[PDB]
């Protein structure tokens, strides 16, 4: 036999009648989420209690929750009962202090099944990580994920860490971003990496002040795990050089990794050219975001040279806000209708305007083409361009999301994307239209649409 | 939803404290629905009773982002809070900046009786 | 705020209290799936009110049970509310007959929301599929995924069939495998799709009577929807000229098929080296299935040759039952060293031998393997194999699934496997052991290391 | 669950008809739980009342397919049914093959009372 439920609640009030009401299901279900329930110490007994008899738990999600660290502490006590499975487990945002890291640190040591841990957006600090830390290298603890987002912890967690590191050969992933770790704690958890067995899958060091010599930290890293398949390094100064001293690592043969994060990290032109090194070598990365960065038209050039060379094999490509104008759309149109790997562009925030939104759809247009997602908010695009995304979404069949938020956008430009939309030709099933003024007899017309093809959602 | 509540969801909190803090974005854009399927992008909302909003409907004309003849600007920079989509964010994992401050704000108004139905931008005249 | 909730019950004796105690959950569920839990008719009425004031309901799956033609229509009732989203449906054998479509296809007409439709193991003969079809005409049927395998289907239900692939510009997937369509029906709908504007995803026709000729209709299938993802075409016999005439389509500029499952189907060496033509050209092929085909070992070195060549991508192979022997492990086992794609390979019962079984060993064992997954069930192993198998848990660190079924293995031999998986370092995550016979003491070892070891499940 | 509840669970269907339809596999494997997770190849179950297979414990010993020595060969051919994958199979999807025969069986016998645990073979010798 076979019997599973899960329960997904997600900022709701709960009365009291429906709370006894859930009380069967936490007994029962193996995924429970309450997210933003405003879930109490108090109604953490109910909780605790309930999680105590469901020999079924494997996935508890109480994230933005006031629950304390006496609530959090009364929720791990339920994990307790002999026959609890639970995998999976976020805290995050919860109001967990350090004081209350001692008793996580003692509950982590009883859960071997335990895999997956997410403490972001808590205030633990140095001591309570450190402490935690403690109960983590105990070897019933079998945990392979961890998230430490926003844990108020600086460069004196490194250390602390890097020895967890060192003491779990099944490790998959690890997350410190918007944490002020500094170059020397983000060459202390590097260093732990390189020694530790553990095959990473996922390193995320995002708003972490990692600096550009650290981009050569990180280099040891890349050329050193055959197994890592994101790495998540946006908001950090790395800079061009630091860009150039990750390509080694990059550029190795071993390296498998399939997204590489680097929005807002101080890169320019001359940084891409080391990036389109790698792009055109590594088949194995297929999803790259530049967003936030100062490439420039010059900077797209370059990306879109070798976006039309046999090699790369990139699938999503992020350059949302990177100071893009008109000049430098006439390639991604090429690319569009001449590139078969690429299924998403997210190419927001550049003022592209109707001249350079126009030549995309030229692009897109082109029988053959294949791009699959269309990411062209706040590009400056106004009812001009609109007839001709009207008549591309019935050209190209192979576009499946588009979004247009916050533009221009007129009732007359809007009519137009309807006029395709609305036939049962049109295969786009999702528009998104975020931030714009239509008029009170365009909404109705948009309500109806709706109606008319519920196979396409118009987000707004 | 009608064109008006929709802009309370989207738009307004009232009663909220003026000095937002941290979470706020990231807790507002979630409970007000406006990161399901695809996170909006951005979003402000305004610390005022909506009779203060409604009355813009009234107060000084003003023409639209978008260019439509119907926009009014209001007469006192109200309490704001702008929330910014991180260019980290990915869906499900919407994540915000949150910028509260005081602006004063241009939105569109329609229908019987004359509400506001679009926030069009904020304006830092003061 | 949202309430996603979930309930799946499989093969299960459910009381009075219990069904009485499921009701709510049927009047809150987006997902319900009640498979084999002797639903009665009667229980159809309490099904359809419970569902008429469900605010959410995507998908409803009542696999297996009796409901009946007048079962059926119940539960179609529930749905026919003024507001209903519903997006699948699953009344896979479920007793609907020729005489029970006829209110089935009417109901089709009203629920635009309607997705998917899985009618599949039911006695619909020609005349209700026809029947039906009227339904599935009408424009307000927006139904893009449709499976009618094992319907009673002959070559006559397969010109109305057509009438709707024509009528749908974005039909996804049609299932028809299992049913007596023959070479005249298999023309018949070829024609229809490539006489249809739809960006079809997945096609099936296995066991359908699928003959050598009918390969020159299919080829036209393959080049003309450049969208086409799945191509199943297993138990029919294609042979080595049916194969060859595939090829053209596999290869015409705008197909990027992902997924070819084409297991029993005639095809020899000679078939096998026309597919490898296509292989080392379309590095979009990700999954390959020529199991039960006698490939030999020419065929074994005919794919490794290819697995050891640029282009061809392919992730997962499956060649169970195809007549190879130990003298193809070594091209195996050069491949597992030095393939950097392949990830997955099924290559249960194949008179590998221990012999074999050490080889290919010796190839995954290599520094820089990337297999995930490792079948090698039926293929004459032993513990002569163990101490080998062994030394490849350890000094391979990317298999994480590894299935040893149905082979005389001892406890001795077994006992080498467990020295390595029991260390903390050993990254497998599923052993697979049916059929392996072994003491109430190796029992008890593993029941123990079941427990010890909770992230690793050894399924017997 | 002991050794000897699965051997039933996995083997026993006593009370079913011998002339299975090829509906029949696909129905049993499913039921008897031998596919949530990943398909079970081959099976094997017996058409036969608990105390005739329990008798096997006590008829012909002959050699373990993996050596052991505890296997058993009944004296008499037995209605059974074999359930093997067909390769059209894709986990959750589990079709079978079904050939409901008789043949003699092999089984492993062990504890106390003295029991089938383990079905190694069918035999055809007749």
């Amino acid at each position: 036999s076979l019997d599973i439920q899960s329960l997904d609640i997600q900022c709701e009030e709960l009365s009291d009648a429906r709370w006894a009401e859930l009380l069967p299901l936490l007994q029962q279900c193996q995924v429970v989420r309450l997210d933003d329930c405003g879930l109490t110490e108090a109604r953490c007994k109910d909780i605790s209690s309930a999680l105590r008899v469901n020999p079924a738990l494997a996935e508890l999600n109480l994230r933005s929750n006031e629950l304390g660290d006496v609530g959090v502490h009364c929720v791990l006590q339920g994990l307790q009962t002999p026959s609890c499975k639970i995998q999976k487990l976020s805290l995050q945002n919860c109001c967990l202090t350090g004081a209350g890291c001692g008793v996580l640190s003692s509950t982590l040591r009883t859960l071997p099944t335990l895999q997956e841990l997410h403490l972001s957006d808590n205030l633990l600090g140095d001591a309570g990580l450190q402490l935690l830390c403690e109960g983590l290298l105990d070897p019933q603890c079998r945990l392979e994920k961890l998230q430490l987002e926003y844990c108020s912890l600086s460069a004196a967690s490194c250390e602390p860490l890097a020895s967890v590191l060192r003491a779990k050969p099944d490790f998959k992933e690890l997350t410190v971003s918007n944490n002020d770790i500094n170059e020397a704690g983000v060459r202390v958890l590097c260093q732990g990496l390189k020694d530790s067995p553990c095959q990473l899958e996922a390193l995320k060091l995002e708003s972490c002040g990692v600096t550009s010599d650290n981009c050569r930290d990180l280099c040891g890293i890349v050329a050193s795990k055959a197994s890592l398949r994101e790495l998540a390094l946006g908001s950090n100064k790395l800079g061009d050089v630091g860009m150039a001293e990750l390509c080694p690592g990059l550029l190795h043969p071993s390296s498998r990794l399939r997204t590489l994060w680097i929005w807002e990290c101080g890169i320019t032109a001359k940084g891409c050219g080391d990036l389109c090194r790698v792009l055109r070598a590594k088949e194995s990365l297929k999803e790259l975001s530049l967003a936030g960065n100062e490439l420039g038209d010059e900077g797209a050039r370059l990306l879109c040279e070798t976006l039309l060379e046999p090699g790369c094999q990139l699938e999503s490509l992020w350059v949302k806000s990177c100071s893009f104008t008109a000049a430098c759309c006439s390639h991604f149109s090429s690319v569009l209708a001449q590139n078969r790997f690429l299924l998403e562009l997210q190419i927001s925030n550049n003022r592209l305007e109707d001249a350079g939104v126009r030549e995309l759809c030229q692009g897109l247009g082109q029988p053959g083409s294949v791009l699959r997602v269309l990411w062209l908010a706040d590009c400056d695009v106004s009812d001009s361009s609109c007839s001709s995304l009207a008549a591309t979404l019935l050209a190209n069949h192979s576009l499946r999301e588009l979004d247009l938020s916050n533009n221009c956008l007129g009732d007359a430009g809007i009519l137009q994307l309807v006029e395709s939309v609305r036939q049962p030709g049109c295969l786009l099933e999702q528009l998104v239209l975020y931030d714009i003024y239509w008029s009170e007899e365009m909404e109705d017309r948009l309500q109806a649409l709706e109606k008319d093809k519920p196979s396409l959602r118009v987000i707004s | 939803e009608s064109r008006a509540k929709k802009f309370q969801r989207q738009h307004m909190d009232s009663d909220s404290s003026p000095s937002s803090s941290s979470t706020y974005c990231n807790q507002m854009m979630r409970r007000r629905n406006m990161t399901q399927g695809r996170c909006k992008p951005v979003n402000t909302f305004v610390h005022e009773p909506l009779v203060d909003v409604q009355n813009v409907c009234f107060q000084e004309k003003v023409t639209c982002k978008n260019g439509q003849g119907n926009c009014y600007k209001s007469n006192s920079s109200m309490h704001i809070t702008d929330c910014r989509l991180t260019n980290g964010s990915r869906y499900p994992n919407c994540a915000y900046r949150t910028s509260p401050k005081e602006r004063h704000i241009i939105v569109a108004c329609e229908g019987s009786p004359y509400v506001p139905v679009h926030f069009d931008a904020s304006v830092e005249d003061s």
